[PDB]
């Protein structure tokens, strides 16, 4: 069995988009078909379901008017048409095939060439909410962004960030677009302490990530700490200088 | 837009046995089978269980499943590093919307490593920040085994759930792992409360920082 996603990008707040999915290695329309989705870090979320002859519908409820499920049973294709897409829509789309097969129970053959059965008679088999086998998925970022280099603020070193001794100082890589940036400290001086944390997603479609560095107290008097980032994407490179308070 | 409710984490050694439980309604686990289904990192998920005890044939016997009343449990015994996955309960009936649901999520941690407390650092927002007329907390979490952490914020002592955004753990060079959590605040929400707390849990100990707008 091998279920292949498409359509997936980037593509702004209420817009709209089809996903589509091609079914391979066994009887399409014999099997209800489901779309479930999981956005990044988060659990899976049904959407659609749709029965083996695309007459029964189903949809989850933060998508009822917007997206519709339908099949092409001439095509092995399933798909999704999504309208007036939201932030919230952002997530990687699976399709998956239902476990039940609408089997025939009746069928004639061919008398003298029986391995050759006809078109089944009777049979029986809807929908049982069963996802036995997945796709890869396609991926759908919903967000206004363009291509964008980060800003980058200071995480100031203070007597709240300090125990010791040591002092905990970074810097906050905001609102940038697409991954990846590259962090590093005093070009590239000062390796030892620092933590680079990956990216979160946030809402508005923009990243965020944070990079930490622990120093000896002592040495906020006296040494220089700047933060440096890259982003490819954009062909920027900043530079940062993190100071107390 | 209902849940099956599930542990964030369990584990235990190679060899253990761990359960897994799915707590939900009349209206779904109560009146309708239960399915599991196993999502390994990185992987598309794959059905475990299905009618609450049914494997499906490639599934092997260590893998074991129930129901009573509102609530399902999946037993894994046998535990092996191939087992660390996250564990996803589901329901789902053509009757009622609210009968497909999801559970929240289990993530299984084959414990191959000694226990490490996570080291956590609260920021404040940066008064560049709040030049730009906005605010960030960000409460970074590091060097901790096993891999999972539940992070919660406080505005002073009352909890905050809207704003927040939580990366998955992701393992360091040393092979232990990290995190990061940010609370997203207008300038009027961070000044106008006297701290914000960021509550980290690790293996059910909890360990808080606070940040305070006057310093
Ligand atoms: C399991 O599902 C049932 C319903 O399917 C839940 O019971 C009901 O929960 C709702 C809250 O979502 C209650 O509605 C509220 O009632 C209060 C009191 O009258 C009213 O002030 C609100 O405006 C709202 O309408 C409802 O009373 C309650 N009971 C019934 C019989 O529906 C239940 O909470 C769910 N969870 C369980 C049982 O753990």
């Amino acid at each position: 069995v091998q279920l292949v996603e498409s359509g997936g990008g980037v593509v702004q707040p209420g817009t709209s988009l089809r996903l589509s999915c091609a079914a391979s290695q066994f009887r399409f329309d014999g099997y209800g078909m489901h779309w479930v989705r999981q956005a990044p870090g988060k659990g899976l979320e049904w959407v659609a379901s749709i029965s083996h002859d695309g007459i029964k519908k189903y949809h989850a409820e933060k998508v009822w008017g917007r997206f519709t499920i339908s099949r092409d049973n001439s095509k092995n294709t399933l798909y999704l048409q999504m309208n007036s897409l939201r932030p919230e829509d952002t997530a990687l789309y699976y399709c998956a095939k239902d476990l039940r097969e609408d089997e025939c129970e009746e069928w004639w053959s061919d008398y003298y060439d029986f391995g050759k059965q006809l078109p089944c008679a009777k049979s029986r088999g809807g929908l049982v909410g069963i996802a036995d086998n997945w796709g890869q998925g396609t991926m759908v970022t919903v967000s206004s962004a363009s291509t964008k280099g980060p800003s980058v603020f200071p995480l100031a070193p203070s007597s709240k960030s300090t125990s010791g001794g040591t002092a905990a100082l970074g810097c906050l890589v905001k609102d940038y677009f697409p991954e990846p940036v590259t962090v590093s400290w005093n070009s590239g001086a000062l390796t030892s302490g620092v933590h680079t944390f990956p990216a979160v997603l946030q809402s508005s479609g923009l990243y965020s990530l944070s990079s930490v560095v622990t120093v000896p107290s002592s040495s906020l008097g006296t040494q220089t700490y700047i933060c440096n980032v890259n982003h490819k994407p954009s062909n920027t490179k900043v530079d940062k200088r993190v100071e107390p308070k | 837009q209902s849940v099956l409710t599930q542990p964030p984490s369990v584990s235990a050694a190679p060899g253990q046995k761990v359960t897994i439980s799915c707590s939900g309604n009349t209206s779904n686990i109560g009146n309708n089978f239960v399915s599991w289904y196993q999502q390994r990192p990185g992987r598309a998920p794959q059905l475990l269980i299905y009618e609450t005890d049914k494997r499906p044939s490639g599934i092997p016997d260590r893998f074991s499943a129930s129901k009573s009343g509102t609530s399902g449990t999946l037993a894994i015994t046998g535990l092996q590093t191939g087992d660390e996955a996250d564990y996803y309960c589901a329901t789902w009936a053509a009757s009622l919307s609210s009968a497909r649901v999801f559970g929240t999520g289990t993530k299984v941690i084959v414990l191959v490593q000694p226990k490490a407390n996570p080291t956590v650092t609260l920021f404040p927002p940066s008064s560049e920040e709040l030049q730009a007329n906005k605010a960030t907390l960000v409460c970074l979490i590091s060097d901790f085994y096993p891999g999972a952490v539940t992070v919660a914020w406080k505005a002073d002592s009352s909890p905050v759930k809207a704003g927040v955004e939580t990366t998955t753990p992701s393992k360091q060079s040393n092979n232990k792992y990290a995190a990061s959590s940010y609370l997203s605040l207008t300038p009027e929400q961070w000044k106008s409360h006297r701290s914000y707390s960021c509550q980290v849990t690790h293996e059910g100990s909890t360990v808080e920082k606070t940040v305070a707008p006057t310093e």
